[PDB]
């Protein structure tokens, strides 16, 4: 018998509460960095260790641009919510 | 054993639901570029070998709609379920192109006891949505 | 420059809005599982994975006892919640 | 590099605060057995090297000095910083022995700007205390 809120992962583009960053071009800096680590990773890591990829990555290259005081030079992490009950690999 | 088995006959599902569109009503602003994510999840999860289903501009009906039937599937043969949502919404709350559609909600739908085929396997979600609007300043 | 709320991980001991047990005499199924996890695997695992091994412990080997229905066989998830930017090692 | 420093002089700080015994007026039982979770908490830190502190039965008050301070020292030649809740509590908060502590307060003691010794650096927070009164069923 195991919990029925078990074997769930929610990954969150950003932090609890706070506000997620999207590219009108290139997209939203959390999708283009999870796809991106997955194609780099999918074959060598297991999930949770791309997920924190994903995190360093969104943390480090990007920061918002705004001629909006308010809205400049903003940042954003990702929030990895685990609830799995195993490590989870693509292959 | 401390690795979920993923050599199952298929990957499983991976359902993105991509809303760029919304009722003019609810005062959301068309999320551009999303189709860029749409696009390119697709490619990324088809490598993966999931079978990938694009669902744009849903409303929340369908959203719900959508979660019921996928979770009614038999998943006797899949070793995860993949489910991405882009969308506008705050903590616990996403939107679909008509209202909002509380994650637990939809989550429920593929509980241990809800969705029998998908217990003690990977039930993954991915979510490109505000939880809020907190602003991040950064430091160093 | 990096996010405010990036480097922290949240390590809960159940899922978000459940309950969490304790045994009036052997500790809180989180923490004895948690500090059993990190004495096998503090010099062997990436802490997610041993975390994710904390889980699969506290949702296979426990479940609730009372005279009470309501709370009888009760099972429960812990619930990791990392914003970790690198892979964190005891060693 | 893709791993924590954790070769600083020393692997930080292990504050361990556990409530036991609340105040009347709360209406909020005893926490039998959270002693076995400190002692065993303290054994495992300490081996893993960290400098452990145990604080019990503090107020609402007395947590966030006790934040307030921890967060003002100097962390420079520590590699992570380990917090330690047991008490009662509901989502985002864990009781003081007088009343409720929102986590976040407790918690941007530590972050980025506030923390500039710690920045860069593992903050960990484990935390035993109810999110809710939900119980899980099970399955299987
Ligand atoms: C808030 O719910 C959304 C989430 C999303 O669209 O993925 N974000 C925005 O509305 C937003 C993001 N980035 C830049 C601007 Br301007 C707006
Ligand atoms: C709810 O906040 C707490 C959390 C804790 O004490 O660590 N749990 C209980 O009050 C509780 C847990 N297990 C058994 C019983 Br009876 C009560």
């Amino acid at each position: 018998k195991i919990p029925v809120e078990a074997d769930f992962l929610y990954a969150y583009s950003t932090a609890p509460g706070y506000y997620s960053w999207r590219n009108s071009k290139d997209g939203s800096w959390f999708i283009q960095s999870l796809c991106a680590m997955l194609k780099q990773y999918a074959d060598k890591l297991e999930f949770m260790h791309i997920l924190t990829r994903v995190n360093r990555k969104v943390a480090t290259e990007f920061e918002s641009f705004s001629f909006d005081a308010t809205f400049h030079a903003k940042k954003q992490i990702p929030c990895i919510v685990s609830m799995l009950t195993k490590e989870l690999y693509f292959y | 054993d401390n690795s979920y088995k993923m050599d199952y006959p298929e990957m499983g599902l991976c359902i993105i639901i991509n809303n760029k569109n919304f009722h003019k009503s609810t005062g959301m602003t068309s999320r551009s570029g999303t189709d860029v994510d749409a696009a390119n999840l697709r490619e990324t999860f088809r490598n993966l070998k999931y079978e990938v289903r694009n669902k744009n501009d849903l409303t929340r009906e369908e959203i719900v709609e959508l979660m019921r039937d996928v979770s009614k599937e038999d998943h006797s043969k899949r070793s995860s379920f993949v489910c991405v949502l882009l969308s506008h919404g705050e903590e616990g709350i996403i939107f679909g192109t008509n209202g909002p559609v509380d994650l637990k909600k939809i989550t429920n739908f593929f509980r241990g006891d809800r969705c029998r085929s998908l217990t003690g396997k990977p039930k993954l979600f991915i979510i490109q949505a505000c939880r809020g609007t907190e602003l991040d300043c950064g430091i160093e």
